């Protein structure tokens, strides 16, 4: 859902949302989206 | 052009443009998982275009 | 259901985005090691 | 003590990054560890002596 939205809020308010209670399987993300920068910092996407 | 190799290897393959960034030693992806995946010591040059 | 193909079609089209464009890629590996060595670039062969 | 690092935990860094980018802060955590030994065993050897 955070990734099939279609009116993504502007930057001036960025719309945050909180992720929590699940299981976090990053297939999903990387078929959702053709990615351009995925510059990770804190954690390798690699063990993610 | 002024070193001395044992022996020189070259795999062509095709892969996307997030594909490109992927193609790196030790790195994320089906691709880079399943299909092929680079040492983690590795010495020597990527060429994409 | 539930038995997939191990390996799916990398279908192309020319119509594609930048992070879905044919890209083609060559790596080059070499091998820095101590050991009788095949390939150089240009040389000169002074006199020892 | 972090050492500039992301974390202090060898295998809490190694499991949330990767081998070819953990590798850096590995060596950061390598040398601080490492200086503070030598720090140690040369005290050590100055109250020996
Ligand atoms: C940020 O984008 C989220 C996309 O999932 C919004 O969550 C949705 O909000 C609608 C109501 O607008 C709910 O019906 C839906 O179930 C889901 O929770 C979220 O509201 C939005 N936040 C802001 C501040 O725009
Ligand atoms: C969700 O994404 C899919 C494919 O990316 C798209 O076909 C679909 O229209 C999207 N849904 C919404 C509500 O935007």
């Amino acid at each position: 859902e955070v990734f099939n939205a279609t009116r993504f809020a502007s930057v001036y308010a960025w719309n945050r949302t909180r992720i929590s209670n699940c299981v976090a399987d990053y297939s999903v993300l990387y078929n959702f989206a053709p990615f351009f920068a995925f510059k990770c910092y804190g954690v390798s996407p690699t063990k993610l | 052009n002024d070193l001395c190799f044992t022996n020189v290897y070259a795999d062509s393959f095709v892969i996307k443009g997030n594909e490109v960034s992927q193609i790196a030693p030790g790195q994320t992806g089906n691709i880079a998982d399943y299909n092929y995946k680079l040492p983690d010591d590795f010495t020597g040059c990527v060429i994409a275009w | 259901p539930n038995c997939y193909f191990p390996l799916q079609s990398y279908g192309f089209r020319p119509t594609y985005g930048v992070g879905h464009q044919p890209y083609r890629v060559v790596v080059l590996s070499f091998e820095l090691l101590h050991a009788p060595a095949t390939v150089c670039g240009p040389k000169k062969s002074t006199n020892l | 003590s972090k050492f500039g690092a992301i974390s202090s935990v060898l295998n809490d860094i190694l499991s949330r990054l990767d081998p070819p980018e953990a590798e850096v802060q590995i060596d950061r955590l390598i040398t601080g560890r490492l200086q503070s030994l030598q720090t140690y065993v040369t005290q050590q050897l100055i109250r020996a002596a």
